[PDB]
DNA sequence: TGGAGAATCCCGGTGCCGAGGCCGCTCAATTGGTCGTAGACAGCTCTAGCACCGCTTAAACGCACGTACGCGCTGTCCCCCGCGTTTTAACCGCCAAGGGGATTACTCCCTAGTCTCCAGGCACGTGTCAGATATATACATCCTGT
DNA sequence: ACAGGATGTATATATCTGACACGTGCCTGGAGACTAGGGAGTAATCCCCTTGGCGGTTAAAACGCGGGGGACAGCGCGTACGTGCGTTTAAGCGGTGCTAGAGCTGTCTACGACCAATTGAGCGGCCTCGGCACCGGGATTCTCCA
């Protein structure tokens, strides 16, 4: 009966922006559904990245370059800063 | 026993991401720090679309942010809107894109 | 080899020695060393039972395991035993042939060495019934005389030549193995063996090869393997079809990793083979020296100078690669013995049945002379200096102490352990050695301001693209006042500062040089001027326009075919001189008799090519008075990387 | 009856279904019609009314984006009517069928 | 009294060219639109189909519809998938 | 010995299959080598979705089946499908 | 011992092609039916294009097919080209044509 | 000396074209550009003249289509000139960049 | 230090060239104002793919760069060409 | 108006050549047996949950006319565009030549699979309440005729 | 030629139903340690990639240039919005209903792991021959004259 999503995981960051504003459940599960597709399309990318590289590992770089080959510039250049941001500060911690 | 999540200070689950990646079969050897590179990026473009939904919403005034607005925050850009071309969108609709010879003489 | 004794051996491994040993022997962990502690057991069928139990709550057993592999290291161990008896009984016969010359070998077979001083019993000289020839042979050129341990050299590997067997020569490379080695094929063409023979050497190292082929034995006919693919295609449509019955130049993976020209040199069917510094040779998991080993040749050569250490898989190497009809024997077992790699719970050398091998297999294939038994005196005395040098020793200990080692720098995340990567880089770290060297190729005279005055009058010149005024500036501020002598003053433009009124005549290791050149101006001691840099070279071509004047820069490009273009304009009194090779080269092979004093400007900080490339100076008899002499400057980076700092006690 | 102009009530329905985001076809008929399609390929096929919902959605925003083309292509050809003609090349450009 | 391709009415054509932005029309543009919507929705469906036959059901989901418009390549956000 | 794998040997054993009396280029031959590739990959990363869909970890020739039965136009998959039988029926029939 | 080809009579490699099956990552368990099936496939398609190859180079009375036949291949059948709308031929050009109003004058 | 009517030597080079496969873009000065657009990411880079032949040949079978599809769009403009609006309508439909 | 430098050469695609385009494109009458565009619409294009492409390079942490290079970035946008080892 | 002729296409034979067939050779991968377990098949049950009835009703749909306005035709003109010429030039041939960079063993080693306890986030059930729908309602603004 | 009328449009009241916050099981990320094996990365080496460099020359730049479609207007026409009056059926609601996904258990078999061997093939090479230029030479052709 435990199903799954990410509506709390959109919902924080929803009130880490607009804390006052509202969103239809419809469009939580538009953005749940928007960030299963390009959390899959980048996993795809990247694995096939790596067969390419022939690399059975991944590191971010993988991700990195992932990313490089989906988003357009800006925001690719905000991407990898984003991401660039707290992966450190995780394992630094 | 602490989380990855407030380790990295981010609000995505890494731990079910490392799960779905295990278990969904993509790579061979999955990194650590990847999935913790992969969902700060997609709490980055999650929050990026979410200001120009709330935006949206605040140029209709209203609260709730409607599959509407998020039509209107995929089309008022274009960088965004490549990245969701191809997309439908349910209850999408588009933005007023009136021509030139639509207009009556 | 058997079954049964071998079982018993390994229970006696595993009812006799220490854990450990047991370790060793079974290539187990200690846990399952001591599962020692399980031991005794009554036999291998009593160890089917010791099985290493799986851990107790508050899938293959041991048994079989450790059966198996002890038992395939035993047969490996007894294999290696076969082997030992083998080169034990041609080294037999290896110092039969010595007796038989009737002269001292002063090495033994028990550290697999062989060693000879000179051929005195020159007092009693060549016995009848000897391998042994005093003579030089005539298709080696009389230029020079090949000396007393140089004839046993080429006598000991015709005497290994007609034991058909195959034969290491590891004298410590200031002997001139490669100078014996092309006597010996000399010998060979004065024996009516006249090809084919196979040399395999390194690019760099050609050179004495090639241009001792064209002057110690110009006679012997050579050809060269070496080029591009297509290049080497030529030669094997020139060699194949059998235009040429040569007597005698590729590489080592140029002739293994390529199987057309392994083919190519298999259809060739040679006789001697000659590996020069063979590492692969010093691996008996090296399937390039199993290939080198697929030369069909009754005679290979080995030249080495370092001693060999007490590594079983470098000393089994040696022994298949000496023994026919051992590399022919698969040696399937002395592989999985191979496997423990030396760990500190497992340390397989340090077996002691691997140990008693060891000592054992050490065998009389292995002709290595040192340098003492048969002497080039080596005169070290440091650099003396202008107070120019040092005086931008200091400058650049600022912009080489740049602000990057023991704070920490801003970033966006915490990534703290991945800046240990700026000093001791690579162009500063030949900054500091040309802190050593000649001291006016820094920005000391013509800095940033000259060089737009010599952009300024470059206009007025053919030499002037769409966008050279910066650009011929930014091409002249990068390169330095040494860089801007040999241009400023020759294209005739700019010249009213084309020359800096010579600095370099009150200069530390030219005037060092100029000690130096007391050997090459007043006697005929022909002096080998070595170097590390380019520009350092381009020094020592502008450099030798004071006192000692200069022939020609030696380039270092005679490694390609048979080259004297600047070797052939030498041995003068004091006009021609000063030729500058470097430790680019090779050091295998020697020139004439008459370039002793090797001098290294710029000192080479590795122990690999100075005990090779000074060849030209060790020697019993050589016709002057020899000495080698380093440019060594007391306090900058030249003298810490000098490998002169401490020793050790045992 | 006063008269209006032609286009008049167009342009504001026009700012009505660009400004509102609803659905248009009736459901029953729309409902029918993926029924009878459905019998071509499997009779007796059960679907959830989200999953037709799905469908009018997703078929109603594929053809509006072919009609925005045609527009512009009519706008090219230099008229405010438009054509099957214009269809045909809307699906010749993203090679659907022509 | 209808076949199905007619259950779609051309004032409901006329007010998609509302949506789809468009003044005026032909009289020729109905039934080439219902021809062109119906060949479109009938690639996907009998794909739709073939899921739930590899699903073993013989009910229609949504997934399957997403996934087929996915391989269509006219993805959606918003029934989850 | 520097080796790698094509598929050019079967693609010259279907071809003196069809047409015995017929060369080809060695280009097009690379052609068809990056043909079969993708032909492989895409059912490949069909079927790898399918059982993702399915909840399987486990691919046979049933997911195949309809796995061609998307990707491919009609009368391709109304041959194929029955090609695929057959092969499947003598791989595991016979022998 | 027969081959998996030969197991059910095909020219193809079944064993590393169910190699590529373990090692493409995509799923974790691969039935044994599946590379007959994809093989077999696989076996189909090069078999339909390969046959109008050589009708192309029939037409061109040709023995070595040019990737011009490959081009033509795929621009004759719809279902081809419903396959490989988006695929390019390297020397492949496009199919001829000259439209309606660009023939020459009367 | 004989002039022919404008545009016959244009459709028999059509069916020269349509006929031949070779490539037709010069190699050098597409080299150059290619290369100093790489240049303008990150300076001295190598690639294959394989790879530029590839690049030459996905170019131009890229550009075709667009001049086919401008063509119809010309033949849907009652013309035989070709226009800039044309390309623009092309890279609009197609959802390009227009 | 010493490099070249060679960009525009966007017009080193001639007009003489895009009329033989046009020829297998198969268009009769051009006018005078198409010359200049298509440089700029196969630009974009190719930059699309090139500084991709060197995204593979720079994560395969190479210099020079494959045809095979190439296959991966027209891939991106499924324009997909065959033979160049793919 | 049929001809006609330079332009153009098509064509047998010339003689390479260069890919293409074809044969060897060694190595790796496959084809074999057996475990083995766990997922998958299959059986069991059931319960939400599409179908699918019927009642009513609102509005969307359907036509009449209608006219007018938007598409079509044709006249003209003009200006831009193909089309042989020239020259010029840069590309290709091709040759050379060097070198930074691709290639492959090698050696750790650390970095990441994996097992179990838990606890703690974290999804499911359930009121809740307040935004936004839902409906009048009086005012701003713009269509359509002055 | 502003004004009359129709429609937007904030104003103001209802209600109600999605948002949400918490119980609350619950299960799973995290720890934490084993462990082992791909990755880093070293280092030394060929090689394809680059840069230059020179001659020959196809072809591009510039040009005439005449004429041909693009276009512009505009006359006509016909059909399509756009009313207003039937209409009808979609929808909304509700009640079976049955059935089929949607699970459960529960056994089992099929593929994954792991070694052998042998031969398929892969690479090198070698032979050789179909086609690919010319190459004159026969057959078409269609812009321009009878």
């Amino acid at each position: 009966k435990r199903k799954e999503s990410y509506a709390i995981y959109i919902y924080k960051v929803l009130k880490q922006v607009h804390p006052d504003t509202g969103i239809s459940s419809k469009a939580m599960s538009i953005m749940n559904s928007f960030v299963n597709d390009i959390f899959e399309r980048i996993a795809a990318e990247a694995s096939r990245l790596a067969h390419y590289n022939k690399r059975s590992t991944i590191t971010s770089r993988e991700i990195q370059t992932a990313v490089r080959l989906l988003l357009p510039g800006e925001l690719a250049k905000h991407a990898v800063s984003e991401g660039t941001k707290a992966v450190t500060k995780y394992t630094s911690s | 026993a602490k989380s990855r999540s407030n380790r990295a200070g981010l609000q995505f689950p890494v731990g079910r991401i490392h799960r779905l990646l295990r278990k969904g079969n993509y790579a061979e050897r999955v990194g650590a720090g990847a999935p913790v590179y992969l969902a700060a990026v997609m709490e980055y473009l999650a929050a990026e679309v979410l200001e120009l939904a709330g935006n949206a919403a605040r140029d209709n005034k209203k609260t709730r942010i409607i599959p509407r607005h998020l039509q209107l925050a995929i089309r008022n850009d274009e960088e965004l809107n490549k990245l969701l071309s191809g997309v439908t969108i349910a209850q999408g609709g588009v933005l007023p894109n009136i021509q030139a010879v639509l207009l009556p003489k | 080899i058997d079954t049964a004794a071998l079982k018993e051996e390994v229970l006696k491994y595993m009812n006799r020695c220490s854990t450990q040993d047991l370790a060793d022997m079974t290539g187990c962990t200690l846990a399952e060393a001591e599962f020692v502690a399980k031991r005794p057991f009554p036999d291998l069928e009593s160890a089917l039972v010791v099985k290493q139990p799986r851990p107790v709550i508050p899938k293959t057993p041991l048994g079989p395991r450790l059966v198996g592999i002890c038992m395939e290291i035993m047969r490996g161990y007894f294999v290696v035993d076969a082997l030992i008896r083998q080169c034990e009984q041609l080294g037999g016969k290896i110092q039969r042939g010595i007796e038989a010359w009737g002269l001292s070998n002063t090495a033994t077979s028990d550290e697999g060495e062989t060693s000879l001083v000179n051929f005195d019993q020159k007092s009693f000289g060549t016995p009848a019934n000897s391998s042994f020839i005093t003579t030089p042979p005539a298709s080696f050129s009389p230029d020079i005389k090949l000396q007393d341990y140089q004839i046993i050299g080429i006598n000991w590997l015709y005497l290994l030549y007609e034991l058909k067997l195959a034969g290491i020569l590891a004298d410590e490379m200031g002997l001139g193995k490669t100078c014996q080695t092309i006597a010996f094929f000399s010998l060979l063409m004065d024996k009516n063996i006249n090809g084919p023979h196979l040399v395999i050497a390194p690019a760099s190292t050609m050179e004495n090869w090639l241009r001792e082929f064209a002057k110690f034995c110009p006679k012997l006919k050579i050809e060269l393997y070496y080029g591009s693919q297509v290049e080497r295609e030529e030669i094997r449509e020139r060699i194949n079809s059998n235009k040429d019955s040569y007597n005698v130049l590729t590489t080592y993976r140029l002739a293994a990793t390529s199987k057309a020209d392994r083919l190519f040199l298999r259809n060739q069917k040679f006789n001697v083979c000659v590996y020069d510094e063979g590492h692969y040779l010093k691996n008996r998991a090296s399937e390039r020296y199993r290939h080198l080993m697929s030369i069909p040749a009754d005679f290979r050569v080995l030249l080495t100078g370092t001693p060999l250490q007490n590594n079983l898989k470098e000393l089994i190497s040696l022994l298949a690669f000496i023994l026919p009809h051992v590399f022919d024997y698969g040696l399937k077992s002395l592989d999985v013995i191979f496997t423990m790699k030396k760990s500190p719970e497992s340390d397989f050398e340090r077996a002691l049945l691997s140990e008693q091998r060891v000592s054992r297999a050490k065998a009389p294939f292995v002709l290595r002379r040192k340098k003492s038994q048969v002497l080039k005196t080596r005169i070290i005395e440091f650099c003396e200096f202008s107070e120019e040098e040092r005086r931008r020793y200091d400058d650049f200990a600022s912009k080489q102490s740049v602000n990057s080692l023991l704070v920490m720098k801003t970033n966006l995340d915490t990534n703290a352990n991945l800046a240990k990567k700026k000093s001791t880089a690579g162009f500063v770290l030949v900054q500091l050695r040309k802190l050593a060297d000649h001291p006016m190729l820094f920005r000391i005279h013509y800095k940033d301001d000259i060089l737009r005055q010599m952009a300024k009058a470059i206009m007025n010149e053919p030499q002037y693209k769409k966008a050279n005024e910066l650009y011929i500036f930014e091409d002249m501020q990068y390169m330095s006042d040494i860089e801007l002598h040999n241009l400023c003053c020759k294209f005739p433009s700019i010249n009213s500062f084309q020359l800096k009124d010579e600095p370099w005549m009150d200069a530390t290791k030219v005037r060092k040089l100029k000690k130096l050149l007391t050997n090459a101006v007043e006697n005929g001691d022909r002096v080998v001027l070595f170097s590390q840099f380019t520009q350092v070279l381009d020094i020592l071509q502008l450099v030798m326009k004071s006192l000692n004047l200069k022939f020609l820069r030696f380039d270092g490009s005679t490694q390609v075919d048979f080259r004297q273009d600047l070797i052939d304009q030498f041995y003068a009194d004091e006009s021609i001189n000063v030729f500058l090779l470097s430790t680019k080269a090779g050091g295998f092979g020697i020139n004439l008799a008459c370039a002793n004093m090797v001098i290294l400007y710029d000192v080479s900080f590795n122990p690999f090519d100075d005990l090779q490339a000074e060849d030209r100076a060790h020697r019993v008899g050589q016709k002057k008075e020899v000495t080698v002499y380093k440019f060594v400057v007391k306090d900058t980076i030249e003298e810490h990387i000098q490998r002169l700092a401490n020793a050790k006690i045992a | 009856p006063h008269r209006y102009r032609p286009g008049t009530v167009a342009l504001r329905e026009i700012r009505r279904y660009q400004k509102s985001t609803e659905l248009l076809i009736r459901k029953l008929p729309f409902q029918r019609l993926v029924r009878e399609i459905a019998q071509d390929f499997k009779t007796d096929l059960r679907f959830q009314s989200s999953a037709v919902m799905a469908l009018q959605e997703a078929s109603e925003a594929y053809l509006v984006g072919l009609f925005e083309d045609t527009n512009l292509c009519a706008i090219h050809a230099k008229r405010v009517t438009i054509m099957p003609k214009d269809i045909q090349l809307a699906r010749r450009i993203r090679g659907e069928r022509a | 009294l209808r076949d199905n391709i007619q259950g779609i009415t051309k004032p409901a054509i006329r007010r998609l060219a509302r949506r789809g932005g468009v003044k005026r029309i032909s009289g020729l543009i109905y039934e080439e639109t219902r021809g062109v919507l119906k060949v479109f929705l009938e690639n996907v469906i009998r794909d739709a189909v073939t899921y739930t036959e590899h699903a073993k059901r013989k009910t229609v989901t949504a997934m399957d519809v997403v996934y087929a418009l996915k391989r269509q390549g006219r993805t959606l956000y918003g029934f989850g998938g």
